[PDB]
RNA sequence: GAGGUAGUAGGUUGUAUAGUAGUACAUACUAUACAACCUACUACCUCUCU
């Protein structure tokens, strides 16, 4: 696509032309007939629609059938225009008056009726299309229409009279009159030929081969020919009129001119194929008579082969094809020597022809090594249907699909076809193109001529002795066959074909001379080239003469390097669309051009150029203008190619660079480790303790806190669980309870609650209203007793662990306190004296004579603890006293068998003697020994209770002492804390490890309070911690239909080409004399084969020295500068347009608000509940964690990340916009970022296990164990150093952290964090609290307005970062309102826009939004293809936007959902519903289809059979053919989501609000049942079974088959046009057919 | 040993008594198989203390255990990966045994697939799955033109037909009419084990003359084809057509 | 109380096949099968407690 531009489609083409003037379009095939008829009925529909016209589609296929024609399918589905196609006999049903029906298909009689009527007005009619008119009966037919209404109305009044004719090569009848029948059409209707299509413009703009119709000789028949010929012509007459009693002549028939074409060896390969299709075909014979007719064909054939193989085979490859075959063969063999890469094309008549041109072919690329490089692939034609034996057409159809793929690519090069290669099959531009054939008509001859687009191109035809039969008579053998049995007119013909070639030349005359736009011949651009390259070239870059330059030719070479590499999808061939213009200058003819880069490009101006005496010139010149405004606007780099993908540069500081700390910079660069934002690499952590909980010990003298620690039961243990048939004891009514001595107030936080063997009880702090003023000898009484508690009760202190009064870390006192008798609470000094009264005292075994002294004591043993110190001296087990038993003894009645009573009992296994016989019992229990209270015992995650005990195992476990503990009192020493004081010494360090990670989340609160505002610094209080708890046949119409216009299009155009309608010589005789004497009639025996101020004048003839100066060349410049002269000394510039008016104006003339924002002035924040749920890994296993908060985090950091990179960066297409934000939203961003503002040591991911997962308070591990591996040595020198010291005094042993004090996290955790505090954030402070916060992580996604500081700024304008080295502040400032995209490239862009928007107000009606920026909305609605959109952009940038905004708006709705949905649930009820078969699917049920523009073929043909399929199901959600998507509409859907969003001054209630009327009837349906995904569902019903294959490329050129298996069930196919609608289709009949 | 060696520990040290101290010292929180590292003490005033490691809590416990003890004295999916690569549905395995005490039942499953069937024995079901998957793991890894042809065998078929009259056929000239072809073609289909029939057509043609069809059992089945103004001259030039169509077969 | 099983149910990590929105292959949220390992409950057992 060098010198010449590319080409538009060729159907846009007709479209320009079409709207320009009145046209006849002589385009073959009847469906892009159709689809140019439905595009210029739409837009001389909305040129219609100003004071109200309709326009016609008057055709002869209706008014006999009640079904509808195929233009009411086209045209009431896919636009929004109302059509009346009139019924057989119409009766007009009451009044309704053809006013109102935009089209109005009638038949012509019909159209005169409604004339004569004068209903339909002829001059009120802006359209007339006329059905096809290359018959002679539609032309007689039409024949009255236009001898009745020409004269009368005016030719300002007449519409355009559009006509969809046949394909005027192969049309009409005879050659001489040709060019009369099509004045006289012309004449006739009042029209002009417009023939500009495929047939054309493969020709025109293309590469042109050179033809050579070559003659090879008379074929003289030889003896061998001679005597198969006999012995052939012997077998014709008795075939001829053959007998029966009570096909084999096509077959004896038509290998006669096997013979007479090619030769006896090609006859004896060409018999074989008869030889097999009879062979194969007789033994099916229901007769007896047909079975002796096809044995006597397969035996002559037989003796045939047998005579053939002894002629060449006994006697004696390429001798043999030399000497036995004709010279046919020998010039295609030289023709194909001539070629010593290779893209060869031959053709054939017939599908036996080809077969053997294919033996011959390969026996001779093997044979012969010379021609090596020949793979030899045939493919025939098809005949048969599904209907009928599906064997043969299968195995037919998988050879076929092979072997087009062989070809496809460039695995073998020649492919000698037959006629299905013409229309349909998508092919390689060829190299050389074979015609072994003499064409049939134009048809095949420019439909296989037109193939070869290269230009080292070459097009033989072989032209041979002509069709005629060869026979002599019915007589039997000769003398002369007999003999060798027993001893063994080109000139007519060549005349009539070059009559009939030069009558082809004279057909693509005609053809270019109906053209409208007209093209400078290759001389031209030679001596363009050759004259006048000598101009200054562009040079972005002038110093290194290596670089970049645009000359003339790179110039061309360059505007369609650059517009071909956009953002473009199958359906749009994006162009430059170019415009010549001639005027007068000087005496000389001057050109212009214009240009138009496309709509979808940034450069959205037209390149006006400059006046140059040629076309070309002009060309080059003006792609020269276009690529210095390009290179200047900036969508040029230093090498003038355009921009890539990855090259965009952002302008804005934040972004860019993103260089790394070193310990990531490192392994992101060397990778040998995994890469960071990945779980598959961890990083170690310290456990960062509370700031309020670390060096805050109370000293003596200063007041200290006190802070007692609250609990009340809330929901007491149900009894289902209540196994043992225990009391249940609230810690409310205790009176010993617990308070914290600490110098730093605590500030406020959540009352978080725990489950213990009581049930739910609330914990919370709370201070004295009076202050604790510490006494001296205390601090040591209260070193006493927490080393007490935490040691000797709890056993929470390990080896690698001990008591430091005097520490740093975990450094806060914890006292006994006591309910003060007459009310309140105070500690309890007496208790404190009694616990420091006695020290690590193991509990004494006592002797018989006390206890036989004192008796029992009922009050001593309510709420004791009751060690037994007969056993377990050094650590006794601790039990609790649940019941007393007055009616149990010493003496009662033993549980077991093995011993007596409880007296024997304890008097044979230890020998203590119960003295006290009289004594009750204990009904104990153990004390707990799992310390880790704050999951419930009795429920699930999603609140299934769990299965409680038997009732057969609770009253054997209650009742029968078999179980159970019974334990006498006098033999059991009451522990000094009650059971009360037991139960919460227990619950404490649940207590203390959620009052840390509460204050650790209000910490990063008042971080981010402090640092950037938002939040209050120091403080009511939290909301509380928790966990939450016939029609099938239907079908087939709708499959078939649009075939329609295929099927009969195919017999249409390839046999008939009839029905004429009622100085030719001297151009042949001199289009023969030129062919006979250019070289191109082949003969059959030869082979085939100034100074500079000059040329200015020259070049600039329209004061030059002046310009040109003492240097060599002229400026672009300067050139514009003359011309600016000239136009100011001379008035106007008056100019003709040379072959557009297609497109003019530049060239010519409260219910869950979605964006609820609090106050954020005054606010105090997110919660630290929902922030340390943020920071809750769900490793914890606790019934917070971050999963369900992820999830809204991600959505809105996506969401704003999109929106931004919308707003900012406004000229740059959205597929860099995409690149900007994967570097911006991507997991290794966010960890570093989050690893950056030190959130890895602030987290979560442990199970917590207070004997191993915990530093109890005033207690300090060394941290120097885990890394080297007496107790005042351990205690001065863990004060002093570590190494030096320590070293003088069931895989990796040296294993990493202890537990202690560090947790391993994985990295994309860290980004889990960071999205999931965005999320706490978005759900407290709204999304702008997000948006700051995502400013505070580094991801800067607002702009910065640094205004200086309001004087100890105290307002305190939140999102401003705490004041630098002077005082200014760095406000934070609201999104941009964005550039509207109404480019005012035209004069009246206003007027122009709502003209080409004219009809969306049945879409805005059916929305309910009424745009006020309605450019957004037509962005919306252009594809990439709408070329006269002359305003705006493409919705590629909108759906870039609209995507990101529905994700976010599912999303956060499934999150509002009181179901939970996990994350699998939220991401799944998301994924099977944000997706493109249900966004088409929403978009084709609301219209979307009807208010798409678009002018791209195969788009309309998909949106074509969607929306029947569709419209038949009600819109409802061999190979197996299921309907192709239209994914653009799913784009459309996803933008006018966009569109509202911004045209919405950038909300999220306006878009929800749109799209829940069509999205909730899928909201309800799949949130209630499971949706899933046909890919995805057929993986999951059938796990690993399903295995899917490589996709093959079928015979069509532009299908795959996928090829879905399931194993030992069935394999499965299906089509489609890429490999993703194959693969869904081909799983989603494997999903039907397997139920 | 059926006895577990924390209760092993128990049952060495219940002698005087002792609570034992165990805490899990170190854990490697590894990308794939995080590791247990549990400590062992024994009493905290006078005078014992060991180190154990594994993948889970209770084999950590073992560890430590045993080597107190002796101081006083991921996989699975990959073969289903393979299977799918061999194309083959998931695997279903059953429970087929255990043992009456319900504290020491040895758990068989039995995984029976399309192929193979092996056992898998465990004290657990999950070392049992384990041990019967792994079975078949490497049982599976130990074991992972012409009808030319049609017409040279006819040839040879009436070359071993090896009669002096095809040969006589082949020799010498035939423009001799004067030889009766009926009995010719008689003694051929004799010599090849074949059979003539004709088929001589009572329909006739546009120019009255009399016509006839002749079939020989070839491989496939052929006919010949003659006719003449009388059915006998059309039985005599179909017999004479065949005759050079069976001399010209075995001209070679 | 320690321990050995079996059931279910919350998970974490790994591997394999992939799905959805992208962009024209990185990006985000993930699923299922399968596994280790952890934790809450249940039924029964050997020992201890009784
Ligand atoms: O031994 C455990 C259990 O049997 C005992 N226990 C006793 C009485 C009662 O009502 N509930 C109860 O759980 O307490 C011991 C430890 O229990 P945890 O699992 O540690 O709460
Ligand atoms: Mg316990
Ligand atoms: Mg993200
Ligand atoms: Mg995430
Ligand atoms: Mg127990
Ligand atoms: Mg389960
Ligand atoms: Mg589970
Ligand atoms: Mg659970
Ligand atoms: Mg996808
Ligand atoms: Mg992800
Ligand atoms: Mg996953
Ligand atoms: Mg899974």
């Amino acid at each position: 696509h060098t010198t010449v531009f590319t080409p538009r489609d060729f159907q846009v083409e007709l479209l320009a032309t079409a709207y320009e003037r009145n046209t006849i379009i002589c385009l073959g095939h009847r469906s892009s007939k159709e689809f140019i008829a439905l595009k210029l009925l739409q837009e001389l529909s909305r040129r219609a629609r100003r004071h109200g016209r309709v326009s016609v589609y008057l055709s002869c296929e209706v008014g006999t059938s009640t079904e509808p024609c195929s233009i009411y399918t086209m045209l009431t589905h896919l636009t929004d225009l109302r059509v009346w196609q009139e019924q057989p006999d119409m009766q007009i049903p009451f009044d309704h008056c053809w006013t109102d029906y935009h089209v109005s298909i009638l038949r012509p009689e019909g159209f005169l009726y409604l004339l004569e009527t004068r209903e339909l007005l002829l001059s009120r009619v802006e359209l007339i299309v006329l059905e096809d008119c290359h018959d002679s009966a539609v032309y007689q037919r039409i024949r009255p229409l236009f001898e009745n209404h020409i004269m009368p109305a005016p030719p300002a009044d007449r519409p355009r009279i559009l006509g969809l004719a046949g394909p005027l090569h192969s049309a009409g009848c005879e050659l001489q009159q040709l060019s009369a029948m099509l004045a006289t059409l012309e004449q006739s209707v009042l029209c002009q030929i417009e023939s500009a299509s495929d047939i054309v413009t493969v020709l025109r703009y293309c590469s042109r081969p050179h033809e050579y119709i070559v003659q090879c000789a008379p074929f003289e028949m030889d003896e061998l020919s001679l005597v198969l010929a006999d012995v052939l012509n012997t077998h014709k007459s008795f075939l001829l009129d053959h007998r029966y009693d009570p096909d084999p002549l096509n077959v004896i028939n038509s290998l006669l001119v096997v013979l007479h074409e090619m030769g006896p060896w090609c006859t004896q390969r060409a018999a074989h194929h008869f030889y097999q299709c009879n062979e194969k075909l007789k033994v099916k014979t229901p007769h007896e008579r047909h079975y002796l007719l096809y044995c006597l064909v397969s035996t002559a054939l037989i003796q045939l082969y047998s005579l053939c193989e002894h002629a060449f085979h006994r006697h004696l490859s390429r001798q043999t094809i030399e000497r036995y075959s004709s010279p046919k063969v020998r010039r295609l063999l030289q023709t194909l020597r001539c070629f010593k890469t290779l893209c060869a094309l031959i053709y054939c008549n017939q599908n036996h022809t080809a077969r053997v041109l294919f033996e011959l072919l390969a026996e001779i690329s093997r044979r012969d090594p010379d021609l090596k490089f020949l793979r030899c692939q045939y493919t025939t034609d098809r005949v048969a249907d599904p209907t009928t034996e599906p064997k043969e057409a299968e195995l037919e159809h998988r050879r076929q699909e092979e072997v087009l793929k062989r070809f496809r690519m460039h695995d073998c090069n020649v492919l000698i076809g037959t006629s299905v290669l013409e229309e349909g099959i998508d092919v390689p531009k060829c190299n050389l193109v074979v015609r072994w054939d003499p064409p049939t008509t134009y048809r095949s001859y420019v439909q296989c001529k037109g193939r070869a687009r290269a230009a080292p191109a070459y097009h033989v035809i072989l032209v041979a002795p002509s069709y005629k039969s060869p026979t002599v008579g019915s007589v039997q053998l000769t003398d002369r066959s007999h003999r060798y049995i027993c001893a063994t007119s080109l000139a007519s013909t060549t005349k009539d074909l070059v009559h009939q070639m030069a009558q082809y030349r004279e057909i693509e005359q005609m053809l270019l001379s109906k053209c409208a736009n007209t093209e400078p011949p290759e001389q031209e651009q030679c001596e363009a080239e050759r004259f006048s390259a000598c101009l200054a070239a562009y040079r972005p870059k002038p110093h290194l003469l290596t670089g970049a330059s645009v000359d003339l030719g790179s110039a061309i070479a360059l505007v369609n390097k650059y517009c071909a590499r956009l953002p473009s999808d199958t359906f749009t061939k994006l162009t430059a669309l170019w415009r010549c213009t001639r005027n007068e200058r000087a005496g000389v003819t001057l050109f212009q051009y214009t240009l138009r880069l496309p709509i979808n490009s940034p450069l959205k101006h037209d390149i006006v150029g400059l006046p140059m005496p040629t076309q070309t010139l002009a060309r080059r010149l003006a792609a020269l203008q276009a690529c210095v405004e390009l290179h200047r606007i900036g969508e040029l780099d230093d090498q003038l190619q355009p921009i890539g993908k990855e090259g965009f540069r952002a302008l804005e500081p934040d972004w860019e660079c993103f260089e790394l700390e070193p310990e990531d910079e490192q392994i992101v660069q060397l990778s040998d480790e995994p890469r960071p934002g990945t779980t598959k690499r961890r990083q170690y952590y310290y456990k960062r303790i509370a700031s309020e909980f670390c060096d805050c010990r109370p000293v003596a003298g200063a007041p200290c806190y006190l802070y007692f620690i609250q609990l009340t039961l809330q929901c007491p243990i149900p009894e289902e669980q209540n196994t043992r048939g225990r009391k249940i004891y609230p810690p409310e009514d205790a009176q010993q309870g617990f308070g914290i001595l600490t110098t730093k107030r605590i500030p406020k936080l959540s009352a978080f609650s725990i489950f213990t063997r009581s049930g739910e009880v609330k914990v919370s702090l709370e201070l004295a209203k009076e202050r604790v003023i510490l006494t001296s000898e205390q601090i040591v009484c209260i070193n006493g007793f927490l080393n007490y508690t935490f040691t000797n009760v709890l056993r929470l202190q390990k080896f690698l662990m001990l008591f430091d009064p005097d520490s740093t870390e975990n450094c806060v006192f914890i006292v006994p306190t006591v309910k003060a008798p007459a009310g309140g609470k105070h500690i309890d000094w007496q208790f404190l004296e009694l616990i420091q009264a006695n020290g690590n005292t193991m509990p004494r075994a006592v002797p018989d004579e006390e206890r036989q002294a004192q008796p029992f004591d009922p009050q001593r043993f309510q709420d004791a603890v009751v060690m037994p110190w007969y056993r377990n001296q050094d650590q006794p087990q601790y039990f609790y006293v649940a019941e007393i038993c007055p009616h149990l003894s010493p003496l009662s009645c033993f549980p077991g068998d093995n011993y007596r009573t409880f007296k024997h009992y304890y008097l044979v296994k230890y020998g203590l003697t119960i003295q006290n016989t009289s004594q009750p019992l204990l009904d104990v229990d153990h004390t707990s020994a799992r310390l880790n209270f704050l999951t419930p015992r009795y429920v699930n995650r999603k609140g299934v209770a769990l299965p409680t005990s038997s009732e057969e195992t609770k009253r054997a476990k209650r009742e029968n002492l078999e179980q159970k503990q019974i334990l006498v009192p006098e033999l059991c020493t009451v522990h000094p804390f009650p059971a009360s004081l037991w139960r919460t010494a227990v619950c404490l360090p649940c207590i203390l490890y959620r009052i840390n990670g509460l204050l650790l989340a209000d910490d990063i609160r008042k971080q981010v309070s402090a640092d950037l505002g938002l939040g209050r610094q120091q403080i009511f209080e939290w909301p509380m911690l928790d966990f939450g708890w016939r029609q099938k046949q239907l079908s087939i119409i709708q499959a078939t239909n649009a075939n329609e216009r295929q099927y009969q299009q195919t017999k249409n155009l390839l046999i008939g080409f009839n029905f004429k309608h009622e100085r030719y010589e001297e151009s042949i005789a001199k289009l023969k004399t030129e062919i006979e004497s250019g070289g191109m009639l082949v003969p059959h025996d030869q082979q085939l084969v100034v100074s500079m101020m000059e040329l200015l004048k020259q070049l600039l003839p329209y004061v030059l020295a002046k310009k040109l100066g003492d240097r060599r060349e002229l400026l672009l410049s300067d050139l514009v500068e003359l011309n600016a002269d000239w136009v100011a000394r001379h008035e106007q510039e008056t100019y003709n347009v040379m072959g557009d008016s297609f497109d003019n104006y530049n060239d010519h003339h409260a219910g869950f608000s979605f964006d609820r924002q609090p106050d954020l002035v005054g606010h105090p924040g997110p919660s630290p509940s929902i922030i340390l749920q943020a920071l809750t890994m769900s490793n914890a296993n606790d019934g917070i964690n971050l999963e369900r908060l992820e999830t809204i985090g991600d959505s809105f950091l996506k969401y704003a990340i999109t929106t931004y990179l919308y707003i900012t960066y406004e000229n740059v297409h959205e597929g860099k916009l995409s690149h900007l934000r994967s570097k911006q939203v991507a997991n290794l961003n966010l960890y570093r970022l989050g690893r950056r503002k030190r959130l890895g040591e602030y987290m979560i991911a442990t199970k917590f296990e207070p004997h191993d997962n915990w530093l109890p308070p005033c207690y300090y591990v060394p941290k120097e164990l885990e890394k080297a591996l007496k107790l005042a040595d351990l205690l001065d020198i863990k004060n002093l150093s570590s190494v030096q010291i320590c070293e003088m005094v069931d895989f990796s042993c040296f294993i990493p952290y202890n537990l202690v004090s560090q947790h391993s996290i994985p990295d994309k955790s860290i980004a889990d964090c960071v999205e999931a505090l965005i999320g706490a954030y978005l759900i407290e402070c709204g999304p702008r609290g997000a948006l700051l916060f995502m400013a505070w992580l580094g991801v800067r996604v607002l702009p910065i307005t640094r205004q200086l500081d309001g004087g100890n700024q105290e307002q305190r304008i939140p999102g401003s970062t705490k004041p630098n080295a002077e005082n200014v502040v760095t406000v934070y400032g609201a999104w941009p309102t964005p550039r509207s995209p109404l480019l005012h490239f035209a004069p009246n862009a206003t007027e122009e826009l709502d003209q080409l928007l004219s009809g969306f107000e049945e879409f805005e009606e059916s929305l309910g939004y009424k745009f006020r920026d309605r450019s957004y909305l037509l962005q919306a609605m252009t594809h990439a293809s709408y070329t006269p959109n002359r305003l705006t952009d493409c919705y590629q940038r909108l759906e870039f936007l609209g995507d990101a905004v529905l994700d976010y708006l599912i999303t956060r709705h499934l999150y509002e959902d009181p179901r939970q949905h996990s994350p699998g649930a939220l991401t799944d009820l998301r994924s099977a519903l944000v997706n493109n078969t249900i966004f088409a699917s929403l978009a084709v049920r609301h219209g979307f289809h009807k208010f798409f523009r678009h002018l791209s073929p195969g788009l309309n043909d998909v949106i074509d059979r969607f929306v029947r399929i569709q419209q038949e199901n009600g819109h409802c959600i061999d190979d197996a053919e299921d309907v192709e998507v239209p994914k653009a509409l799913g784009d459309v859907f996803e933008s006018i989501a966009g569109a509202i969003f911004l045209d919405s001054n950038m909300s999220l209630d306006v878009v929800w609000h749109v799209y829940s009327n069509m999205m909730s009837p899928e909201i309800e349906q799949f949130s209630n049942s499971v949706p899933k995904s046909p890919i995805r569902e057929l993986l999951e019903l059938e796990p690993e079974t399903a295995k899917f294959g490589k996709p093959e490329k079928l015979a069509d050129g532009r299908r795959v088959r996928v090829t879905v298996d399931v194993f030992c069930k069935g394999t499965f196919r299906g089509i489609g046009r890429n490999y993703r609608i194959a693969k869904c289709t081909a799983a989603k009949c494997a999903l039907r057919q397997l139920k | 040993a059926m006895k577990t060696p924390v209760s092993i520990l128990q049952e060495l040290l219940s002698r005087r008594g002792i609570t034992p101290g165990y805490e899990l010292v170190q854990i490697e929180g590894a990308i794939h198989e995080p590791t247990f590292r549990f400590r062992v003490s024994f009493k905290d005033k006078d005078t014992f203390t060991a180190m154990g490691a594994g993948r889970s809590k209770k084999e950590a416990k073992h560890a430590a255990a045993r080597a107190l003890i002796d101081k006083l004295i991921n996989p699975i999916g990959w073969l289903q990966e393979m299977c799918m690569q061999r194309r083959w549905p998931p695997p279903s395995y059953e429970t087929e045994t255990e043992v009456g005490l319900p504290h020491e039942r040895l758990f068989t499953i039995a995984c029976s697939i399309l192929n193979y069937r092996e056992m898998g024995k465990g004290k657990s079901k999950k070392i049992a799955k384990r041990l019967a998957a792994h079975r078949m793991w490497m049982r599976l890894q130990e074991t992972p033109t012409q009808h030319s042809n049609k017409v040279s065998q006819f040839h040879k078929t009436l070359k071993n037909a090896t009669g002096k009259k095809l040969l006589k056929l082949q020799k010498t000239c035939l423009k001799n009419n004067k030889i009766d072809y009926i009995k010719l073609l008689g003694e051929i289909a004799t010599e090849n084990q074949f059979e003539v029939t004709y088929v001589d057509i009572e329909e006739k043609t546009f120019s009255g003359q009399f016509q006839c069809l002749v079939q020989l059992s070839t491989l496939p089945v052929g006919v010949c084809h003659g006719s003449g103004p009388t059915a006998a001259d059309a039985q005599r030039h179909a017999a004479q057509n065949a005759l050079e169509y069976l001399k010209i077969m075995t001209k070679k």
